[PDB]
């Protein structure tokens, strides 16, 4: 059962983050609320000194607040953020920090970004190739509906596939048939279907010499 | 949608 996604942060090392669609209005309208109630008692700079673990409101690069948890206090001027609702993180100083209300809590509305992997598919262990992976997923799905299905779990976060909301390709595929990643292959009877395809996709990137096969 |  594919479920309908927007995908908000895609990381260094090929996981992404996303939002449930189906609760996006329920996040605009939290937001909506925490930033009304933020204009009318606005916080003063430095009058939160944060704490590893706490979840916070921190000023974004646009200027708006947004839920946040402290990861990590190097120093007054340099606390490390997780934007809990997109899944980016940010080095600021606390006078960019406030406290959160618990009506805006993650028991009011849990934190929207859950942390995904593709499915069948190796992250580069180049980091150059690794990168031009991050680079096109960026350009491909940043910022964009997709749909996602839950294949299979790891000693991380789950496995999923992607399909664009539009056009319904797979995102992944398109990943393996441009060259920029290898398919990891999975022996499951309900899987091969879409493995012994994928390696039909990376045989027209190895034909074509495209990015990983560049070389041979 | 962004965020910028």
């Amino acid at each position: 059962s594919y479920k309908p996604v927007f995908v908000t942060e895609i990381t260094d090392d090929l996981h992404f983050y996303v939002q449930d669609v189906e609760t996006g209005t329920q996040l605009e309208k939290l937001m909506e609320n925490m930033r009304n109630d933020i204009a009318s008692h606005p916080p003063v700079e430095g009058s939160y000194a944060p704490r590893r673990g706490e979840f916070c409101i921190a000023k974004f690069v646009d200027g708006e607040w947004y839920r946040a948890r402290v990861e990590k206090v190097e120093s007054p001027a340099k606390i490390h953020v997780f934007y809990i609702d997109y899944g980016n993180r940010e080095v600021l100083p606390s006078t960019r920090l406030g406290t959160l209300s618990p009506a805006f809590s993650t028991r009011v509305l849990p934190a929207q970004a859950t942390e995904y992997a593709f499915a069948f598919i190796q992250v580069p262990q180049d980091d150059d190739a690794r990168t031009d992976a991050v680079d096109s997923v960026v350009r491909d799905i940043q910022n964009t509906q997709c749909l996602l299905n839950v294949e299979h779990l790891s000693a991380g976060c789950p496995h999923v596939t992607l399909q664009f909301a539009d056009s319904k390709g797979d995102v992944g595929l398109g990943l393996v048939k441009e060259g920029l990643v290898m398919v990891e292959v999975r022996k499951e009877k309900q899987f091969q279907k879409v493995i012994t395809e994928y390696l039909n996709a990376q045989e027209s990137a190895k034909s074509a010499r495209l990015n990983l096969w560049r070389y041979g | 949608r962004g965020r910028h």
